[PDB]
């Protein structure tokens, strides 16, 4: 039967703002989880709750695969129980999350001399995102009593701020394309390993 | 992250261009650094943000500029309230952190100190402790070094010094240490000089004086 | 009218604790970042922590474990609690509020002084720094074993201002402080005109009127 379409997610030439992570519905399909521990190197691969190794071998009824790009220092805060701008304000997994978190350094896609300024993140927020919560606002933050009316000034941000990712950048600087799969059971069960 | 700032002191006129440097640890985004402005017994004051862009009602002769690890705040043209201390700070972590500061001063020709060396009083002395006090007024530049001597052995260890702030007449600064001495050990010994280096000394000047004179 | 206005400083033991609390208008402190920033007598800027508008907080290494952030939104009030204080904690500490990217850390409180301390208050011996035993003579006024700070001095009850220096105390080993006052004048004065320095030590309600003459 038909082979879950991983490469459309990991090998896209394009990946999301974090603020406006992509999620893509994997349905009625078979795959091979430990060719992708195995298919390319990654800085992290994190499972929760389920094995790497030992994954090929369980059933699902949907699997979520969530991308974004995020800054070296900052793929820590994709697990559960961190906080953080990117935890707090962008995406946020669950305490009790089941799922894998994979990354790998993407400076040589990502970053430009001279600055790429494509990727944004949200910088202000007046409360924590909840778990698997998107946030695409780009309402005027207000951070006083007086009302902003679209405008900017005092107390009054844009609350999108870019990366700016140059290749020269210190590691924890440069950008990480970061892939989060998510295992729902509800239903007849329609993505299995073989 | 690491900032380090240069130099330390930058010593100019006014009129003149400061040209300040923040060296950070790792190469990072522009958008993460700023410069603050502190005068003595007040709190910093933000002048730049995101490496370049300009706080509000900040005067235009204050411009930064830089990326990756070397930033800069330059004034065009010092007037005479720019002599202050400025930090660089970068909020790429959480907190952020700040550079050890640059003091700009004013500069003018170098000075020599008069130097003046005072005994322990006798009330002082009446309590066990004798307090020998070397005294440096007037000079420029900051940097003067004091060797305290007792019998001609060079005493270290047993001295604290203070330095008043830029004259706001003259632009000198002046220098007293303190050396600390029981009465016991005071009285074992008869010449106490202070000798004194400094640029605009030809050759070390020593002031001396013979307990019991 | 933007400003943070803080207040709590002062002297405690090592091993106390203390409430800074810092009161804001012009801007809302629960929909900021805030942060507490501390400066050590003739050091640099420690920025030592921070929270966000969601509430998560953040702690220099220096002060983690000991110090906790926090705010009063009723109030509009950021609040930082510190416990089991070392003398290495004495600063001036000061509230700022953080826009970084979109703006650098723009809002500055006034600062609040925080001293630890197992020093006893004491106020100040005064002796001598007496001249002659050349154009200019120099005496002055050793001002010792205080504590806490500050001193004042002056001379001549204010009407002796030109050539004098009063000098930063120094802290002593001991934990109190010792500070020097002096004067220029011209040589041929020192047998016409009489020099009497004044003390002032507040905290000890101690007032010392010293005159200094040649020996
Ligand atoms: C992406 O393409 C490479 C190169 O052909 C391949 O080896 C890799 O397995 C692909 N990744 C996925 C998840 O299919």
């Amino acid at each position: 039967t038909n082979l879950c379409p991983f490469g459309e997610v990991f090998n896209a030439t394009r990946f999301a703002s974090v603020y406006a992570w992509n999620r893509k519905r994997i349905s009625n399909c078979v795959a091979d989880y430990s060719v992708l521990y195995n298919s390319a190197s990654f800085s992290t691969f994190k499972c929760y709750g389920v094995s790497p190794t030992k994954l090929n071998d369980l059933c699902f009824t949907n699997v979520y695969a969530d991308s974004f790009v995020i800054r070296g220092d900052e793929v820590r805060q994709i697990a559960p129980g961190q906080t953080g701008k990117i935890a707090d304000y962008n995406y946020k997994l669950p305490d009790d999350f089941t799922g894998c978190v994979i990354a790998w350094n993407s400076n040589n896609l990502d970053s430009k001399v001279g600055g790429n300024y494509n990727y944004l993140y949200r910088l202000f927020r007046k409360s924590n995102l909840k778990p698997f919560e998107r946030d695409i606002s780009t309402e005027i933050y207000q951070a006083g009593s007086t009302p902003c009316n679209g405008v900017e000034g005092f107390n009054c941000y844009f609350p999108l701020q870019s990366y700016g990712f140059q290749p020269t950048n210190g590691v924890g600087y440069q950008p990480y394309r970061v892939v989060v799969l998510s295992f729902e059971l509800l239903a007849p069960a329609t993505v299995c390993g073989p | 992250i690491v900032l380090t700032q240069s130099p330390g002191t930058l010593s100019l006129s006014p009129g003149e261009r400061a040209t300040l440097s923040c060296r950070a640890s790792q190469s990072v985004s522009s958008s993460y650094l700023a410069w603050y402005q502190q005068k003595p017994g007040q709190a910093p004051r933000l002048l730049i943000y995101g490496a370049s862009s300009r706080a509000t009602g900040i005067p235009d002769r204050f411009s930064g500029s830089g990326s990756g690890t070397d930033f800069t705040l330059t004034i065009s043209r010092l007037e005479p309230e720019d002599f202050a201390v400025y930090y660089c700070q970068q909020y790429g972590s959480s907190p952020g952190t700040f550079g050890q500061g640059t003091k700009v001063e004013i500069k003018r020709t170098v000075a020599a100190p008069s130097v003046f060396i005072f005994p322990p009083s006798d009330e002082q002395l009446k309590s066990g402790t004798a307090s020998v006090v070397c005294l440096l007024n007037n000079f420029y530049p900051r940097e003067a070094k004091v060797q305290w001597k007792v019998d001609n052995a060079l005493q270290s260890g047993n001295s604290q010094e203070s330095v008043t702030e830029q004259d706001s007449k003259d632009s000198t600064y002046s220098l007293s240490s303190t050396l600390t001495l029981s009465k016991a050990d005071y009285e074992k010994h008869k010449v106490y000089a202070c000798e004194v280096t400094h640029q605009g000394l030809s050759s070390p000047v020593t002031k001396s004086f013979n307990r019991g004179e | 009218e933007v400003q943070l206005v803080e207040s709590g400083g002062g002297l405690i033991q090592p091993g106390g604790s203390l409430r800074l609390s810092c009161a804001a208008s012009g801007f809302t402190v629960s929909s900021n970042y805030m942060s507490w920033v501390r400066q050590a007598p003739g050091k640099g800027l420690e920025w030592v922590s921070v929270i966000y508008s969601g509430g998560s907080t953040y702690y220099a290494d220096s002060v983690k474990g000991r110090f906790t952030i926090s705010r009063d939104n009723s109030k509009n009030t950021l609040y930082l609690q510190m416990n089991s204080l070392r003398a290495e904690d004495t600063a001036v500490y000061y509230c700022a509020r953080d826009l970084y990217s979109s703006g650098g850390t723009d809002i500055w409180g006034q600062g609040t002084m925080v001293t630890v301390s197992s020093a006893s208050t004491k106020g100040p011996s005064v002796f001598p720094l007496a001249p002659s035993s050349g154009g200019t003579a120099a005496l002055g006024c050793l001002v010792k074993d205080y504590f806490p700070e500050p001193v004042t001095v002056s001379w001549n009850s204010g009407a002796l201002t030109s050539g004098v220096h009063t000098f930063p105390a120094v802290l002593q080993s001991s934990g109190l402080y010792s500070l020097s006052s002096v004067v220029t004048v011209p040589s041929s004065s020192l047998g016409t005109q009489t020099y009497i320095c004044n003390v002032n030590h507040k905290p000890s309600n101690t007032k010392v009127d010293k005159r200094v003459e040649p020996k």
